[PDB]
């Protein structure tokens, strides 16, 4: 919980760590850490912005809290360390992208690829206790990815946003610069899927604002381990 | 809607160890984005509004 | 693996809808979720022969 | 009242096997006489009205 | 018909009916598919321990219990060495709270029997873990015929009808010498709507003692 | 847990002869309670849901 943001995030957070609100969630966190098990692991908490600079940032991809299970969050929205099974939001987006490019179904959920040529995979909360979903909801943490998001909007240099479902897309209200583009559809969830998910085209929409833009195109493909 | 559910769900992993979890002020989406989550087995789902009447 | 799968809507008149489904399997159960657009008060899916 | 109910049961005994019931069309009373027959442990006990509405 | 007493003569024409050859057709076809209770040589058992002469008090039960050990042919007993159900458990806390007696460690009432109290399910077989499995077979048919029997029979009978579905047997009990003592269902869901406090015991050796018969012992010896 | 008395989170919903229905939501209900509260509803039961807390 203490800034460890090695890469231009430090500088542009650090007004973020120093207020009451974040004061109150670092001490909540050091005692949720001491007595229950919450993932992912403290080291791994902000491996997003770890992983994709503010510079290098080119699309944001939303989600809610990090996977609640052992061996599965390490601190990217949807991705799952090498090891485990994919859950079903990430499958639904591997059978996209399957119809996109005709890549088979990897045999596994881990998404570095993808945060290393510039997509942030922020969770809206960083934080959970092991089996209990959205346990660390109005903690404070939305705060600081609300902060995350205005930090992107400031930026000249045009951000991609991809809010899946209705949670993420409230955040539009934080995107007030309209140079930005918003990719919207309803959650990859297979309760969702089907209602909009499927036929999205989330991958070659990205990659055609990319080479609009004279900016390199993301390789969406991931590789077997 | 008032859009706020009771989640009650039990899991089996590979294993064959059982989870019974309870949530309560759920919305709607937050049901479908944990459903979305689960890789083991699902012998329960139960969604059940709170404040129906 | 199959489901029972026992749900209750409510319209926007307030009319409500109770149904009971067995044999269906996860990703049909998956399919009638969301074609619902009413008022969800019960969503209750139940493997079939658990144990 | 239409007095024909769906029940929905699950138990374990003293070695921890556990058992997953669904009886259709019982009364309230077959129902209540169902739950006087049981020793193990109840872990659900769910009735549901058949045609609500 | 393997009845030794003479509920054999009196219920051989019942054995020859077409739904009765149909049910045994049915039965014959689930025994060898499936576990069934009671095993098959105790359908009967209630009849051949409680004879038409000897029967003083019925107490109906709906179908066997239908877990491994549990029925043998009576209603509301037990095989010893399985746990007592809580209808059954009820049913011993009305009687300590009657007599005094201790909690049994078994739930096994072939004493009751012996002395006259006719232990009948309406449905005297069940599929393993499916309660009402057996019902609308037919056998509803045949246990309406035990009870009309006993209807016309002219030393007074004293029915125990605990819940609706056994009180719906009245519309067979038409002779008005007959005795019905009736209550909700020892069930824990219903017990504390009147059938504590409802002292089914002492009133059938009541009327016993008004009709000059041998009092029924009531305890049940541990094992 | 051994040594402690098992509690039961209970749902239900109820209709009166007028058709008004009622939802209930408990937690922390001995088995006992559960069973003292079927036994005062006169209404229709569409819903009755025990579910013991800490299965596993």
């Amino acid at each position: 919980m203490e800034n460890v943001l090695k890469n231009d995030w430090g500088p542009l957070l650090a007004t973020e760590f120093e207020k009451e609100y974040y004061r109150k969630l670092a001490d909540f966190l050091k005692e949720e850490y001491s007595t229950h098990v919450v993932y992912p692991k403290v080291e791994d908490i902000f491996n997003a912005l770890q992983y994709t600079s503010y510079e290098n940032t080119k699309v944001v991809i939303l989600g809610q809290d990090p996977y609640h299970g052992p061996n599965q969050a390490h601190g990217l929205s949807f991705s799952v360390q090498p090891g485990v099974k994919t859950p079903p939001s990430l499958l639904n987006m591997y059978k996209e992208l399957r119809d996109e490019y005709g890549y088979e179904i990897p045999n596994n959920g881990y998404l570095v690829k993808w945060a290393e040529q510039g997509v942030l995979l922020l969770n809206t909360v960083l934080t959970v206790r092991q089996s209990e979903a959205n346990s660390h909801k109005g903690k404070g943490w939305e705060h600081f990815t609300d902060r995350v998001i205005e930090l992107l909007n400031e930026r000249e240099k045009p951000v991609i946003f991809i809010l899946w479902g209705r949670h993420a897309q409230a955040k539009k209200k934080l995107i007030t610069n309209p140079n930005h583009h918003i990719i919207e559809s309803v959650h990859p969830s297979p309760l969702s899927a089907r209602r909009g998910f499927f036929g999205s085209k989330p991958y070659s929409k990205v990659n055609t604002i990319l080479a609009n833009m004279g900016e390199r195109e993301i390789d969406w493909e991931i590789p077997n381990l | 809607f008032k859009d706020s559910y009771t989640l009650i769900y039990v899991t089996r992993d590979e294993e064959g160890k059982m989870f019974d979890i309870k949530l309560e002020n759920q919305t709607k989406e937050e049901c479908e984005i944990i459903y979305g989550m689960i890789t083991d087995e699902i012998l329960i789902w139960n969604m059940i509004l709170e404040g129906m009447f």
